[PDB]
């Protein structure tokens, strides 16, 4: 059973100009069904039961 | 009261003051330095009360974020304020106006 | 009978908004015997003239445990205008409708990170999946 | 020598004190991988 849960992350150096628009172009990829579409074509194709 | 109470009360620093001998301010300073509570209970008389607060302002207990409550006899008179008490002092006194 | 319902004297004093969610923030009425909130609950106000309720749960134990580490003070109060926030032609009403209005300075509860709200406030790190 | 660590990088308290992370793009955990033994089978004769 999973015992240490922490998501991934596109780390950047502290105090960088891009640090705000990256965190909003990820929150917008969850709702559109995009990152639920990459999950479909790379991680969730079945080969053995 | 504390034993018969569902509400949680935190008790700490139950030390007393044996203000009887001379040159006790150094001892008082350590006694005053053992208090770590936002509110502190004090029970003295009007004559004795002013002596303690002479050291209270020295360390810096008086001011915002710290509350002191004293019995009625500490104030003594309704208007004759010795001005030896910290701002924000709150006390309960006998009814005299009504 | 105190003339002051809340003590006038008060930056370690933060307002904090909260809302009743069933398994996270449970609002239970005050005990009749003493008229004060019992153990394990942080007292939480309410509007309509105020009535003092008691709050506890998963999203409150976070607040007590965090506040100990960073050493500040707080006083929760339930929100009485909408729930969780919704944009109606330029107005926000709810736990997210008060933080912008400079009456909250925090909003603990069962919020939900998304782009539209995140342009107005800035959420902390997520701590549960949803 | 690099400005953006595009890779699977867990977020924890030790690393967060020097660099800045983003909102997670995948939610995971830690789990144990062990070898799957043969399910076996006992059916060759009906005298069992
Ligand atoms: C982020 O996006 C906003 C939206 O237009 C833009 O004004 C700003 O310049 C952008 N900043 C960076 C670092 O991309």
């Amino acid at each position: 059973e999973l015992f240490f849960r922490s998501g991934f992350g596109i780390g950047m150096r502290k105090d960088s100009p891009w640090k705000q628009n990256v965190s909003l172009s990820i929150l917008k990829s969850h709702e559109n069904g995009f990152m639920e579409d990459l999950d479909k074509t790379w991680v969730r194709y079945q080969e053995c039961d | 009261t504390i034993e018969n109470s569902f509400v949680g009360w935190e008790l700490e620093e139950v030390l007393l003051l044996d203000m009887s001998l001379d040159d006790g301010d150094s001892k008082i300073q350590n006694q005053l330095k053992k208090l770590q509570s936002p509110i502190i209970l004090l029970y003295c008389t009007k004559e004795e009360a002013t002596y303690i607060f002479e050291v209270a302002n020295s360390v810096g207990l008086t001011g915002y974020g710290y509350t002191w409550i004293v019995p009625s006899l500490v104030a003594g008179d309704t208007d004759t304020v010795p001005a030896e008490f910290p701002t924000g002092l709150i006390s309960v006194s006998y009814d005299e106006w009504d | 009978q105190m003339k002051y319902y809340v003590w006038p004297r008060m930056d370690d004093h933060l307002s904090i908004v909260t809302l009743e969610e069933a398994p996270f923030v449970i609002v239970e009425s005050v005990d009749p015997l003493s008229g004060t909130c019992m153990r394990n609950t942080v007292p939480c106000q309410k509007r309509i003239g105020y009535i003092k309720k008691c709050c506890k749960g998963f999203c409150i134990d976070i607040l007590k445990k965090i506040s100990k580490s960073v050493k500040f003070t707080y006083d929760l109060y339930l929100v009485t205008n909408g729930k969780h926030g919704k944009k109606i032609n330029g107005t926000w009403n709810g736990m997210i409708g008060e933080v912008v209005m400079k009456r909250a300075y925090m909003a603990v509860g069962s919020l939900t990170i998304n782009e539209e709200r995140s342009e107005v406030v800035d959420f902390s790190v997520p701590f549960i999946e949803t | 020598q690099a400005d953006m660590i595009v890779a699977p990088l867990t977020i924890n308290n030790e690393r967060a004190q020097y660099i800045e992370f983003s909102k997670p793009f995948k939610y995971q955990g830690l789990t144990i991988l062990v070898k799957k033994e043969i399910p076996r089978s006992t059916l060759d004769s009906f005298m069992q």
